[PDB]
Formats: C-alpha cells, sequence, structure tokens
C-alpha cells in the first residue's frame, strides 16, 4: 500500500506541477496562502513564490518526483529560481 | 545539531553489535543528517567492513565541505592573530 499511495500522488500532482494564488501594486498580485503548504517544502516557501513572480513581469512585456530522505526536488527548484532571476535582472540592465 | 537531537538508546541495541559499533552508526547518521540541513549540501566480518567503509568516506567528505565552503581552518588561524 506504499506502491499504491505513490501511484496516486504521482498522478494527482501533475496539474499542480504544471501551474500560490493570484489576484487582480505588485505585492498583492501573487501572495502565499499559509495553510496549503506541504510542510516539507516549508523551507522554500519563499523561493517558489519568488520564482514565478519574476517570470510574469517579463511574459506580459514580451520534471519533479517525490522521494523520502532524498532532496532531489529541493535541489531541482533552486536550479530554476537561479535562472528565473538571471533572465529578469538582465532584462532590466 | 550535534550536542542534542541524537541519543544512543542503551536498551534497544541488539546483542550481536558490540557497544563500540553502536557509536559508529550514531556518528555516521549524525554526519549525514548534519551535512544536509546546516551545511546546506545534498549528494560477520563483511558487516564490520561496511561500517568502516561508510566512516572513512563520509567523515573525510565532511571536512572537505567544511574547509572549502566555510574555511574552518582559516578562521582558527585568524582567530589567533586578532582575538589572541
Amino acid at each position: 500500500a506504499q506502491e499504491l499511495c505513490l501511484y496516486l500522488t504521482k498522478a494527482a500532482s501533475a496539474p499542480y506541477f504544471e501551474v500560490v494564488e493570484e489576484h487582480e501594486y505588485w505585492d498583492q498580485r501573487y501572495t502565499i496562502v499559509q495553510q496549503q503548504i506541504p510542510s516539507f517544502l516549508q523551507k522554500m516557501a519563499d523561493k517558489i513564490l519568488s520564482t514565478g513572480k519574476y517570470l510574469n513581469v517579463v511574459r506580459e512585456c514580451g520534471e519533479i518526483i517525490y522521494t523520502l530522505k532524498e532532496r532531489a526536488y529541493v535541489e531541482q527548484i533552486e536550479k530554476a529560481f537561479n535562472y528565473a532571476s538571471k533572465v529578469l535582472l538582465d532584462f532590466l540592465m | 545539531l550535534w550536542h542534542d537531537k541524537y541519543t544512543l538508546r542503551k536498551s534497544m541495541i541488539p546483542s550481536f553489535m558490540t557497544m563500540d559499533q553502536s557509536r559508529k552508526v550514531l556518528l555516521i547518521g549524525k554526519s549525514i543528517n548534519f551535512l544536509h540541513q546546516v551545511c546546506h549540501d545534498q549528494t560477520e566480518n563483511a558487516f564490520q567492513g561496511k561500517i568502516d567503509a561508510a566512516y572513512f568516506e563520509t567523515s573525510k567528505y565532511l571536512l572537505d565541505v567544511l574547509n572549502k565552503k566555510y574555511s574552518l581552518l582559516d578562521h582558527m588561524q585568524a582567530m589567533r592573530r586578532y582575538l589572541l
């Protein structure tokens, strides 16, 4: 029943990992919801929100798997946030 | 993360592991648990050889990440020049 509950969460997470709530001057656009935090990404609750936020101020202008005691996904997020800024910061200089 | 959060349970040690071997696992586990969180980094007779193989590699790597990414030695010398 640990192979099963890994088959569900592997499929019940593809929609989430293909898109933090948005709104409609820029600190009220996207804001963290505190309840719905996985409590194993709580360490990086600020780099996720900061990673996509930089992608939108440029867009409107013009794989992850869960493992225990292994942080292959915690490292995978830092490898994209370290690029999310290098495209926007360079976009303003 | 070294002084506390790890306790050698004297009661649940199997008889087929000597009391000294039980302090080399509590030290290899602690060496890897501490290497991830604080250091911010991610990676019979054959049984006795496995513990020592996991010891002479993990600890030797803990110093490398603690001398190149933090220069633990370069502070001991610098803490003598000024503070002493």
